[PDB]
């Protein structure tokens, strides 16, 4: 008893295939295609497992400065500061030279662990403020610097030393004043051309401010410029100034950790999500994306295509024939 | 009304503390805030013109009370200082 | 792919396959059937996830970077920051276009190889009986039942009691 | 290439081929002939132009860039601009060298693939008649004329009227 | 009737093969090879389809400034400015800090569409010139700025504003003056150390010039330095100067388009060519090149090799044997 | 590799091979022997050094570069110098990863290829006498001595006297 | 006489295999593996074939400056300078703005071939020194620049010229002085705010120094800052100055050759080795490494992996079974 | 010859416009262009010495006519102004 | 002891050279090196007080001998100059 049978091999086909690319062709379609791209976005920024600090009408440089409408960011260590696209700075408009570095250094610090220090300023009256800065009726100012000015009728030169005896680094965010007219410079201080001098054992920085009229932003015209210094273990910082002082009231703790900054406008939700992209915090289950290039956390990088579907399957053979 | 008289009392008793004599306030004649370029978001000096009856005679004065704003009740309050008290 | 196993001589797949990748269709005297060979597909999924979780860990672990988009033009440092960012993108996009382009070339060759490996394993298990037809599907020349499929699907199949029968009908005596 | 098709077992090409790539040379009783199989090369040119206009659009569309050569040395920013410009060049020259090396290895394998694909198609169309010789050139064991080549060149060729003849002369009866 | 015939397959060979590279070998030869490299150059710059503005003895920055031997580049929008290696600058030699930034910004603007504005300069006499700049007998100068100077016996301070009420951006090319001796600064302006101030609502720039003797270039020794500003929609620019003023007579339209600059020495011909490389404008039919890395237009990039011949063919088998 | 020659149907290598890569074991009436085929490995070592001195010249010939590590943080230029530093490393580490992962996948397919090429060369030298057993190791059906291996190891081997009889015991007559 | 024999092919196995990676797997083992990485280091810096100049307590910038404990580096052309991690600068502590640029240019110069020039300084007494700099009892200084200062009771302005008539380039390493108090600037020179001017035909540089107190480093507090100038063939340098000069006594020969700098701590040995790496000079027989990224010579680049073993052999099949 | 007299005629009438009086030119005694550092590509001030007969007597004068060059006929021409007219 | 007298002998003959004078040293009264901020690694001025017996009387002097350090015997030695010799 013998018969002729068959055991024809083959494979599986589905009539809903998706087009992919090959290096010898241009458009072929397969039985299965995972989109390695991630162009979708849920649109919710989630606050776990990374600690996410979100402003309401607050930006990070004004968060460290302590805008007197954002005084909830005292301390409040973070992992990602999300600024808001509807931001506005109600406290004494400023112009920092070299803006991208200071924002990047602070965002890499990772923590706003402030601590006061006993500074023996002699011959000054600290705690000055402005009228645009407001916590209700009255006045206001930044909550982390001293708006130094003159006292009586004089302005003595300043020499202040701080021996860093401990085992951590120190940041001293300070400032200089840029008046509008010569009358502003000669009234706040008694110097026509003030001088600041910051010295450590390694390097030094000397700045002479500028005078001139400016367009109005929320009143006045003037600006202040922010500078900074880093003190290593076993180093002594000497601050010398002849005028135009905005001297700090403490040192900001550094940390060699993992923290970033980002700009978006999505509000805050509750999730357990690791990757945060602007305009939608997306999950990382694919190696590529097409959302904005800015990215915090272990989640993929920008490629400019739209459908790089890796074939997790074989080449489509549609069911010929009818 | 109350602010100009309060600053007048501040000027007269700071002056009295400085030179170790006694003067008494009467009233304020003119209070002309400067409006050259800007009077707001910064120093807001009050050109205050006063007369006093301390030696039995009326003497005019002009006090350039440099009223710099403080930060709010998080920090110190009630900022004023007399730059110069001319007769 | 380059072996020509898939879309070289097989002109149609099938629709009843939902539980596997490389089916074993047949026609016998006991009826048409369909049985997924589990060991053949499982290695192919083992290989295709061998590359899949390989590329899952291709995310940048950067916790701090440089500026990526700008609201102001300032010239030399702006252009260099844009040039480094741009040339990173083409090099990564060319790589991502390249990376995809080999793996479909790899995957079509893998299912090209896995069909050919299944072809040879079906061949070398018989080697005198499973004479090819060229249509990408075989032809077994002896009597065959449900014991055929349950054996060939697994690794065990004796080629001594069926070898002496399928060479009889591969030959036609003249006379 | 890796299949060993070209320059693994064929030791010489031919000079009469000006109209195609994969020729079909023969010797019969009607005389020596030469006929380029059109469909075999046409798919091959579709494949290699498949990668050719793929790399034709690989030019940089930059309408404004950074300085590329300098007449003055200034140090840190100069060296970074030179380093980025250098490292782009070694990465692209490597990528050019990698692309030329991969597609050359692809193309030698591609014509290596088409030769086996022509080999198997010539095999699987006969599978009992086109017994190989190992020189990369076949041997058909039945009587053959100009109707042979004009059929084998196209897709249509019967293997039922010629099957009963070429198995006869592969057999040498003892006695 | 049975006979033994052959159908011996094979491929095509030519005895003129070209050597190529492979990753498993070093030098193999093939039956056909296209040179992906482009080392040849026709040596003619063609003016179509890209609009090519070519100088004769004129550079781009002196074309913006209106060199008074180059007054054909008024307006004249372009797509690629070709400077000449035989160039010279007959008008008041200058030194621009960040020269690479300004040249790159203007060459990206793509269009020299000037437009005057009604500037109410008070107390100055504009339209000053030099004797090196010449349009024949007499004097000459740049044709796009105002060489400001003193008037009568004084130099009043300058406040000017320009409300950008329209939807486009504005560029203002202005300058500083660096005299040689102290007598030059005291004669032209009435300031020993002059000051400029350029301010928008965003940012500001304040420059103090330098004084010193210099080597002679074409006479005098002195130099001027070129600065600039950008005004966004709904922004106000205020220009303040105490001395050393070179103020513009209008604003240059920006354009976010596609334009470049190049340095070569080839003359001008008539073609329809898209790729323009220096030292020969070559056609783009290959994905690589070996001519200079500077490139404008959609045409390939530099690879340091010489023969990258892609195999448009099979491995060569020369016709063994004799 | 993708051909399945190594670790596809051969389940054990051997320890006695110290002078070569692709051994020729045998069991005859004259005793068990071992003879490494010199020409087959010589192509394989030539091929594997063909890529090795290719990658030997992959060193950077830079005689002056920029700072690669820092003892002070300054920000924007520091991060860009670190960004160009870092992005070079992953692009090179990936390329090194993309190098090695292809070259083992090349080599396992490379070393698999002459395993199949020696399979085909042993096949095409017989094509009626060396019938595969499927275990990745052949079976010669004629009487064999030390003249066998000393011929098959080299290029010369006749298939006219041994063709006659090895077809006799490939057949079992019924009756 | 017929018998059934076998000719079973195969490969070689060794029971000592090493694990390697593949793109379709994660960890597989092979019969042979060369480690393309180089993580080992012999730890000896060798002085052949490239000429290696090694300091003992000497850094490169102080080597050109001629530290008076490093006067063995007069001339002494090199190919690679190895600074020592135990370094200390005993001569008048300094701050170099754009320090990474000057160190890179000098390390690329390749040769410290000095040559004097006869400068006609008028009204100065050169050859000043300090007490921290010491060659035994007495005083000392840098051995390559002139510590200029005042003479008599006045300080004349300085005009000098140096026509480069020859075919080689010229480097002039000069300096500025940054005093601590106003009394230091008033005593050394007669200028409260000194000015320095460097001019060539192409570019110019004008520096105004800084005054302020500083932490003590080896006595005093003050610093000097180093500037430099490059003169092309057929070009002229004019140095004009009003005060605070440290003017050079010659020009350093440039060279467009092959030389670098490196930082390590290994001592000096005798070999014939081409690749020099900090923390161990390693041989280049492999194309990758895992030792430090800083590298001079034709020897490979950094890869962050540890075991990148290329298979110079086929896949292990361990000898199953027992 | 013609240039120095024309600038002298420019010097007297630009003088005469300012103080509201009348002076008449006679001749030029000395015209010494400065050659201290540079007289060309910039200000080309002519030390012009003039004598006039207006009150019936000869009076010496020196005019520092700051003749800054203009741009050409694309812009304004004929630039001259009197810095100071000393007697 | 020997250094203060040697610079005293340097101070008198430099004054004798500059003024074409002839004064003779006797002894040194006080030598007070300044210690305001720093006296080392730089200028190390000696406040030298001297008395001379030349004109029939004792005359006091104060010399601000600016003693800048030289580089060592590779370059010149013996550096001293008199800034001012007040009586
Ligand atoms: C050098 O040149 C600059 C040029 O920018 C001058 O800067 C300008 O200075 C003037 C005053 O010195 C500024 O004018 C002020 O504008 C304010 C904002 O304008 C809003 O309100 C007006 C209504 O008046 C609207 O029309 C307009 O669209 C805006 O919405 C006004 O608030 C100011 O006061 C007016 O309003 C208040 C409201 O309480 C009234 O009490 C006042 O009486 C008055 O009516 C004032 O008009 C002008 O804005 C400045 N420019 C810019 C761009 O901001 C410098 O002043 C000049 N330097 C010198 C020394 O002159
Ligand atoms: C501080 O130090 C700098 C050093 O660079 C001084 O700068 C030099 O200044 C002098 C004059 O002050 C310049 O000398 C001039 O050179 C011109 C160019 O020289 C060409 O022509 C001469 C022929 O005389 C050739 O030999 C030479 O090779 C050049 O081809 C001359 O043109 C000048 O005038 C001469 O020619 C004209 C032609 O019409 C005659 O009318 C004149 O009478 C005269 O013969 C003049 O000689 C010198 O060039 C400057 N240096 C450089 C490098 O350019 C500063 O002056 C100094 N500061 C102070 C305050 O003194
Ligand atoms: C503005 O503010 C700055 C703050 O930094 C001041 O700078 C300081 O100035 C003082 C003196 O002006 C410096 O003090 C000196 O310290 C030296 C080093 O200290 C070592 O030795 C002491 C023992 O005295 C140890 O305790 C210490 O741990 C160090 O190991 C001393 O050497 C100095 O002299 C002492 O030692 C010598 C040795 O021979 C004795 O002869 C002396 O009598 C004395 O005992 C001196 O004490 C201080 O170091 C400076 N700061 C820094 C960070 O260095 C500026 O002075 C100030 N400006 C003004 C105008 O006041
Ligand atoms: C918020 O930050 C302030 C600093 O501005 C913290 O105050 C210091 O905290 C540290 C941490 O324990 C103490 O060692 C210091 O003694 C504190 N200084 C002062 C002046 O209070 C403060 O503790 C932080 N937290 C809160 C809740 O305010
Ligand atoms: C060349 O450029 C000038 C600007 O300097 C052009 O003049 C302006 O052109 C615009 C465009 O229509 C007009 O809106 C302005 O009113 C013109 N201003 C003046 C002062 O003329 C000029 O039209 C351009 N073309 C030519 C041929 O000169
Ligand atoms: C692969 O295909 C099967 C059947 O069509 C499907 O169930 C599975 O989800 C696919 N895998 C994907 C989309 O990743
Ligand atoms: C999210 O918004 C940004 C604008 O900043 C835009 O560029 C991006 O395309 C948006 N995302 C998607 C997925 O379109
Ligand atoms: C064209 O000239 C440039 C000089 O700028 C040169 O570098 C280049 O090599 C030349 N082109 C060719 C093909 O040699
Ligand atoms: C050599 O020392 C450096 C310190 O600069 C260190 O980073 C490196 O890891 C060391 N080398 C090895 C092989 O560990």
């Amino acid at each position: 008893a013998d018969p002729g049978a068959t055991l024809c091999l083959g494979h599986h086909a589905v009539p809903n295939g998706t087009l992919v690319k090959t290096i010898t062709d241009d458009q072929i379609e397969v039985t299965n295609a995972t989109e390695l791209v991630q162009s979708s976005s849920t649109g919710k920024i989630c606050n776990n497992p990374h600690r996410i600090l979100d402003g309401i009408d607050c930006t990070l440089i004004d968060a460290l400065l302590g805008d007197p409408h954002c005084d909830v960011f005292q301390n409040e260590t973070w992992d990602l500061f999300v600024e808001r696209s509807k931001a506005f700075s109600n406290c004494y408009p400023y112009d920092v030279p070299d803006y991208a570095s200071l924002r990047s250094l602070v965002a890499s610090s990772g923590t706003l662990e402030f601590i006061t220090e006993g500074f023996t300023w002699t011959g000054v009256t600290q705690n000055g403020g402005s009228n645009a800065c407001k916590r209700g009726p009255g006045s206001g100012f930044f909550s982390r610097l001293n708006w130094l000015t003159k006292s009586g009728s004089t302005y003595p030169v300043l020499n202040v030393t701080m021996p860093n005896n401990d085992n951590f680094d120190k940041l001293y965010i300070w400032g200089v004043h840029h008046p509008s007219t010569n009358q502003e410079q000669t009234s706040l201080y008694v110097q026509a051309s003030g001088r600041v001098t910051v010295s450590t054992r390694r390097s030094q920085q000397t700045i002479i401010p500028n005078i001139g009229s400016r367009p109005w932003v929320r009143g006045l015209s003037s600006r202040i410029s922010i500078y900074w210094t880093i003190v290593k273990p076993g180093d002594v910082l000497v601050i010398n100034s002849n005028g135009n002082l905005i001297a700090p009231r403490g040192y900001f703790k550094m940390r060699t950790g993992k923290s970033s900054i980002m700009r978006s406008d999505a509000p805050i939700d509750t999730c357990i999500s690791e990757c945060i992209t602007p305009n939608g915090s997306i999950p990382n289950d694919k190696p590529f994306q097409n959302v904005n290039k800015i990215t915090y956390g272990a989640c993929p990088k920008y490629v400019k295509q739209n459908t790089l579907k890796l074939a997790t399957g074989m080449r489509n053979v549609p069911e010929k024939q009818t | 009304s109350l602010e100009i008289e309060e600053l007048a009392r501040f000027a007269v008793d700071e002056h009295n503390k400085k030179e170790n004599a006694l003067l008494e306030f009467v009233r304020v004649v003119k209070a002309k805030e400067q409006f050259n370029y800007d009077q707001w978001q910064d120093y807001t000096m009050y050109y205050l013109t006063l007369e006093a009856k301390d030696g039995g005679k009326k003497k005019l004065y002009e006090a350039k009370v440099w009223v710099k704003f403080v930060d709010s009740a998080f920090e110190t309050e009630n900022f004023k200082e007399l730059q110069e008290f001319k007769p | 792919g380059l072996f020509g196993a898939i879309a070289g001589f097989i002109e149609n797949g099938w629709e009843g396959m939902i539980d596997g990748w490389y089916g074993f269709r047949h026609q016998n005297s006991e009826g048409t059937g369909q049985a997924a060979d589990l060991k053949s597909t499982q290695a192919a999924i083992d290989q295709i996830n061998g590359k899949l979780n390989r590329v899952i860990e291709k995310t940048n672990e950067k916790f701090h970077q440089i500026e990526k988009e700008f609201s102001e033009v300032e010239g030399r440092i702006q252009d260099l920051e844009k040039y480094v960012e741009d040339t990173k993108i083409d090099l990564w996009s060319y790589n991502a276009e390249l990376l995809v382009a080999l793996e479909n070339q790899h995957t079509i060759d893998l299912t090209d190889s896995e069909m050919n490996k299944l072809f040879e394993k079906t061949r070398r298990q018989l080697r005198e009986n499973a004479e090819e037809m060229g249509n990408g599907c075989f032809k077994i020349y002896h009597k065959c039942d449900n014991a055929c499929i349950e054996s060939i699907r697994n690794g065990t199949y004796d080629h001594d009691v069926y070898r002496d029968e399928a060479l009889n009908n591969r030959f036609q005596i003249k006379g």
